[PDB]
């Protein structure tokens, strides 16, 4: 927090809910737009080439994020100025690309897909503590079963979660979710269902988070497409936004 | 491609130097344009007279701004080509209606995009970092990314600061994100 | 050489008002209150983004100018209805519009066209025939109301040209009733001789300021002229900003003994400043802590309040610009000054002269004259003068330097509520 | 039963036996949601296999009328749409959407053909019906314990199997994806006729699979070892041998040459597998492959699926699609189910109580109890 910083960027991951309000330069605008376009194209290429759970995918995506200087890893130090800068980048670039990727349904779908992929990766890199922090800052309020109920269903929980040891299981706390949100977990039978609720440990959760994210993002893109006439009049940003999808990187 | 290039007359020999890129030459013979005069017999380095280069840059920027604000309009009809400074209040859906023929639109002789591109070009011909990344090759980049050019780099940064300052005051160097995202 | 050996130093070349002694003395800005005239519209005090004008915006600004002035004049004259300029009129009709030239040259009596506003005429033009008008004075961009007939539907024939209506003067508050008379020394650039960059005339003027201790010193640009022979041919060994900074330091530091409020007005000929009109104030110089309250970097044009006295000032050569285009049936400068006052704008000429860059949104926002000023400083390449136009004292102090020879400045005394004689005395004096 | 006699009996039944009052109570769901019954899709199959859909009705009177008028051979219930199906032509394209429907399962004996020996195709017998008896318990328990669905109506399909209607308000608002998830969660026996090993359990037995195996075990000895005799001769036990690793197959064959009873052969197989540990679940995989229900995910996935209405008449057997009481499941007999001919003989042998004089009464009673439970849930909530 050097000169003009604040608590505007608490966590690395964000749902991109609040538009930026700053006054940036045209050079900064262009640099951020192109950089995030490179990041999203890299995400798409790696998704096509590799399996998203593969270690090659993770290594290459980390390399790209480091090369373009985007937030991808947490830091249990504090909000360092450099970190703040990176987060600001991410936040502005995203919305710029929204302006670029809301004109046509095709484009919209593409954008959504890439964004979801990136978000998933970043979630996959979050430590449990950080994960909870995130789940709190956005009022997702995911916790929580009692200890007594846990002992009540101890054996069921043990046989539900893959690769969970007795003592290690005793060291873990689950959450109760309606089964309509754990579709991806229930469908392959990797989480216990009791009386319409799934008991999810502290792998499937990302799915629910992503669902929420996707909903929000789709809505946002619709609104952006509804607010397009105000931007077309700005010649400075027309060559970029109207043709970003066809920009050599 | 339609922008005027930077013309600077050497104080010593008086020969015109046309600048259209940060760097001139190929391979290890590549050096910043303002390092040596275009006349082989002339040993004067324009980088020595950087105050004069700054003054000429400001004068050129003033010239282009004056050209833009002159507000010259030409009829788009080939058979009319009426040239006027006066903008009439009578407009069609496409713009001002030419008062000579009453059937064609008046177009700006020097539109805002022209001035913006001219200022961007003047920034381009002084963008050391951009030239190194995009324009310059690999071996040339290596030869230019050493010492013996740091002073030239600093002077080029100072000269680019002028065009950046001018562009910051153009509505066609600041983007108000509040107006975009609401 | 020629300037330094001049023999007419201190000669009073023009005088007006109450006779004063051979020596003028001021209060050193002791009981002086200088501010920008507090009107409804906010003043231009900072840079505005420019170089981006949409033709639609220019159309709207010009149209609303015509509409607003016509509305005020219609209320004043009790005119019933305005008629579209373009439509034919067999009987006499009243039409509101703005004057213009049918070609790119200079206006003449046979090349006058009237362009109506969007509200009453859809922006249509009509040629004007001035054969039936006995007396007239027209310049391009002049908003006029005329009674006339258009029998052929192709040529408007005015029969009456309504006179202009100047804004009312300012009614000063009693807060400054007990303040003494204030002395103002006004000078306009160029400040250096054509063949020098040493600012000798400026040094002489600063000596005069310290000698007479005026209450306000109004310095109008250019301070680093773009047309200076040294500037154009690139013979300067230092940057433009450095020369301007040196000049401003000279002015501010040299006036420390006088304690005089300095009002600096930029000029379109300032090679170091943004070339756009209305010109924002200078912002490249930070006065020391001991001169912050004395220096006022104002915009071109400026309406200043000095103990209740409203002074209008512009660096632009309005008289030269409009004299080249004004056509009259039969004092020319008085006519042009009255035109400026009645149009209620510091630059009513449209299209402008070739030497001024006009941003029309800023022109709309910052060129309306709030009231009719008590004093109107209008430096010009034309001859110096002190005229009384409709109760406003219009002062042209000339330029401090006229080529190789020294020029002139002006000194006047202003007191709110005097006698309407807000200008006690005024004099154009030689440097 | 004479199917040429079907066109003679159908009207009388639809006039004096079909329980319209309770039917409307069901599909109207206590009137809570407006247009709920009015937006329900029906489909009719008339004589000479003439199919009509997008049938909707204003209330019970209109339904009784148009049904008694058409005398359909088949009645299928479909989704509740955004508008009335009758006016689907009037609804702007894309604005006609199926919004709610019961969650339904169809279990059909024909899907068990590769694993039953007593009958084939559409033939059923008392020796194979126990499979249905298992399914209803295995599935319904899950639906009552894992998912918490509280209002579940099991109905005989008339010939080859059983349907289940899960009618909880939550179950009626489930999207297509949620339905597919529910179906896949309940589904274990995966594969077609080209696959031999259709169950491959992991090392960890998911609690649901443990409880399904527990339910299976209670019946397995009677169904598979006594009745089906899945180890009667070589032609059959060769299959079960084909379902286990080759390593012990030879060891088993000699043993199966010295066994006189299939119960003995099962004991021997269990002992041999236990002696041989990652294969400790192989007997469970065999039991599941012979006992676990098979579910057509296409039946339950789609919202727009038209399923046989309760109290329909089977075009071939003539039996009435009667509800099955869960408690008395072990006593259910698909061969004693009233046929339309029997209930018309009963009707012509003696207004709102005529059905109480036929053998149809206890099944309408079970349906009335189920509807009473639904009403209690609608009120209490
Ligand atoms: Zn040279
Ligand atoms: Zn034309
Ligand atoms: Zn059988």
């Amino acid at each position: 927090t050097g000169d003009r910083k604040g608590d505007l960027y608490p966590s690395s991951l964000q749902f991109y809910q609040h538009p930026p309000t700053e006054n940036i330069s045209l050079i900064e605008f262009e640099t951020f737009a192109i950089e995030r376009l490179k990041l999203l194209k890299a995400v798409e290429n790696l998704g096509v080439s590799y399996v998203k759970n593969s270690e090659e995918y993770s290594k290459k995506l980390e390399l790209e994020l480091r090369k373009l200087k985007f937030p991808y890893r947490p830091l249990h130090e504090e909000i360092s100025d450099d970190v703040y800068d990176l987060r600001r980048k991410d936040h502005i670039s995203h919305f710029i690309l929204r302006l670029a990727y809301c004109q046509s349904e095709d484009l919209r779908r593409w954008f959504i897909q890439q964004e979801m992929d990136l978000f998933k990766f970043r979630f996959g890199l979050l430590t449990k503590e950080s994960v909870q922090e995130f789940l709190k800052l956005n009022d997702l309020q995911y916790v929580a079963i009692s200890e007594d109920e846990k002992n009540m269903h101890k054996e069921d929980l043990m046989n539900s979660s893959f690769g969970l040891s007795l003592t290690k299981m005793e060291d873990t706390e689950f959450y109760k979710v309606p089964f309509q949100a754990a579709l991806d977990l229930v469908r392959p039978r990797k989480v216990f269902l009791w009386r319409g609720f799934a008991f999810i440990p502290h792998k499937d959760i990302v799915s629910i988070v992503l669902n929420d994210f996707r909903a929000k993002l789709s809505k946002a893109l619709a609104l952006s497409a509804r607010s397009l006439p105000v931007v077309q009049s700005d010649e400075r940003l027309q060559p970029l936004l109207n043709h970003l999808s066809h920009s050599y990187i | 491609r339609d922008c005027e290039r930077f013309k600077f007359f050497c104080p010593k020999c008086g020969t015109e130097n046309i600048y259209d890129n940060v760097f001139d030459g190929s391979g290890l013979q590549i050096e910043p344009g303002l390092k040596r005069c275009s006349k082989p017999e002339c040993d004067a380095s324009p980088l020595d007279y950087v105050i004069q280069v700054h003054n000429k840059l400001l004068l050129d920027i003033r010239r282009y701004i004056k050209k833009y604000y002159s507000g010259w309009l030409v009829c788009e009809e080939k058979t009319c080509q009426n040239r006027t400074r006066r903008l009439p209040l009578s407009f069609s859906r496409n713009g001002p209606i030419c008062q000579a023929c009453s059937k064609a639109t008046l177009r700006s002789e020097y539109p805002e995009k022209a001035l913006y591109t001219q200022l961007c070009f003047y920034r381009f011909i002084f963008d050391w970092d951009y030239a190194l990344e995009k324009v310059v090759s690999e071996q040339e980049r290596g030869h230019l990314k050493k010492k013996l050019f740091q002073e030239s780099e600093n002077q080029y940064k100072k000269l680019k600061s002028t065009v950046d300052q001018v562009l910051s005051r153009s509505g066609y160097s600041e983007v108000n994100l509040s107006k975009l995202f609401q | 050489q020629k300037y330094g050996s001049r023999t007419n130093r201190g000669e009073v070349v023009t005088t007006y008002g109450e006779l004063q002694g051979t020596t003028w003395n001021g209060g050193s800005g002791s009981n002086t209150n200088v501010e920008l005239f507090t009107s409804l519209d906010e003043p231009l005090t900072k840079m505005y983004k420019f170089m981006f004008q949409k033709l639609m915006d220019i159309r709207e600004v010009v149209s609303i100018k015509i509409e607003e002035l016509g509305a005020s004049l219609k209320d004043h004259f009790q005119i019933d209805e305005f008629t579209s300029v373009s439509l034919p009129a067999q009987e006499t009709v009243t039409v509101l519009g703005q004057i213009g030239c049918d070609s790119n040259g200079k206006l003449n009596s046979k090349s006058v066209i009237l362009e109506g506003d969007r509200e009453h005429s859809a922006g249509m033009q009509v040629p004007v025939d001035l054969s039936e008008l006995k007396d007239y004075s027209l310049f391009p961009g002049q908003v006029v109301i005329m009674e006339g007939t258009n029998s052929t539907g192709r040529r408007f024939v005015p029969t009456k040209l309504y006179e202009g209506v100047p804004l009312p003067f300012h009614q000063p508050s009693k807060e400054f009733e007990e303040c003494p008379q204030q002395m103002v020394i006004t000078a306009c650039g160029p400040f250096t001789t054509s063949d020098t960059i040493t600012y000798d005339a400026l040094k002489d003027l600063i000596d005069i300021v310290n000698r007479d201790r005026p209450d306000i010193c109004i310095l109008l640009g250019p301070f680093l002229d773009a047309k200076h022979e040294q500037i154009e041919n690139l013979q300067l060994t230092v940057t433009f900003e450095d020369v301007f900074k040196r000049c401003l330091k000279m002015i501010i530091e040299g006036t420390r003994p006088s304690g005089c409020h300095l009002v600096i007005v930029p000029s379109l000929r300032d090679v170091h400043h943004d070339p756009v009109y209305p010109q924002p104030p200078f912002s490249c110089f930070e006065p020391a802590k001991e001169d912050k309250e004395r220096v006022h970097f104002v915009a071109d044009p400026c309406t200043l309040s000095v103990n209740g006295v409203v002074i209008g000032m512009t660096s632009t050569d309005l008289l030269f610009h409009m004299g080249a285009e004004e056509i009259s049936s039969s004092d020319r400068f008085s006519r042009i000054l009255r035109h400026i006052l009645t149009q209620r704008s510091y630059y009513p000429l449209y299209p402008p002269n070739e030497e001024i860059n006009i941003d029309y949104e800023a022109l709309y926002s910052y060129t309306p004259m709030p009231v009719t000023p008590d004093v109107f400083i209008v430096p010009s390449e034309l001859r110096y003068f002190i005229k009384d136009v409709t109760g406003c004292i219009c002062i042209n102090p000339g330029r401090l330097t006229k080529g190789l020879v020294g020029g002139t400045y002006a000194r006047f005394l202003v007191k709110s509520g005097a006698m309407r004689s807000t200008c006690i005395s005024a004099q154009v004096v030689r440097v | 039963y004479d199917p040429a006699s079907l066109p003679d009996v159908l009207p009388l039944y639809y006039r004096r036996l079909f329980p319209f009052y309770q039917y409307f109570r069901w599909l109207n769901y206590g009137g809570v949601v407006k247009n709920y019954f009015q937006h329900r899709e029906f489909s009719f199959t008339l004589k000479d296999d003439v199919y009509v859909r997008y049938q909707s009705f204003n209330n019970q009177s209109e339904l009784e009328k148009e049904m008694q008028k058409m005398c359909p051979y088949k009645i299928d219930i479909g989704a509740v749409y955004s508008h009335r199906p009758s006016l689907h032509n009037t609804v702007k394209s894309g604005t006609f959407q199926a919004q709610e429907k019961e969650l339904v399962f169809d279990i059909d004996m024909t899907d068990y053909d590769d694993v039953r020996r007593c009958c084939s195709s559409a033939d059923i017998c008392p020796k194979c019906w126990t499979l249905m008896t298992i399914a209803v318990r295995i599935l319904d328990r899950a639906l009552a314990e894992d998912f918490g669905f509280k209002h579940r109506l099991w109905v005989y399909s008339g010939r080859r199997g059983v349907h289940c209607w899960v009618c909880d308000d939550s179950a009626r608002k489930l999207s297509q994806a949620e339905r597919s998830a529910v179906a896949e969660y309940l589904s274990v026996v995966k594969g077609g006729e080209e696959t031999i090993k259709k169950v491959q359990l992991p090392e960890t037995i998911h609690p649901f699979i443990g409880k399904s195996l527990k339910m299976v075990e209670r019946y397995f000895e009677k169904y598979a070892l006594v009745d089906q005799d899945i180890l009667e001769n070589k032609q059959c036990w060769d299959k079960v041998i084909a379902l286990v690793p080759e390593v012990a197959r030879e060891s088993l064959l000699r043993e199966f040459s010295k066994a006189r009873s299939s119960v003995e052969r099962w004991d021997k197989l269990s002992s041999c597998l236990e002696a041989t540990r990652r294969y400790s679940n192989i007997p469970k995989e065999i039991m599941l492959q012979f006992c676990y229900p098979r579910l057509d995910v296409n039946v339950s996935k789609g919202l727009n699926h038209l399923l046989k209405s309760p109290f329909s008449v089977h075009p071939k057997t003539g039996r009435i699609s009667v509800p099955i009481d869960c408690k008395k499941l072990d006593q259910f007999d698909p061969f004693s189910v009233p046929t339309i001919s029997l209930i018309c003989s009963e009707l012509d042998n003696v207004r709102t109580r005529d059905y109480k004089r036929t053998s149809l009464a206890p099944y309408i009673k079970v349906f009335e109890q189920f509807l009473d439970k639904l009403d209690q849930s609608r009120k209490g909530e």
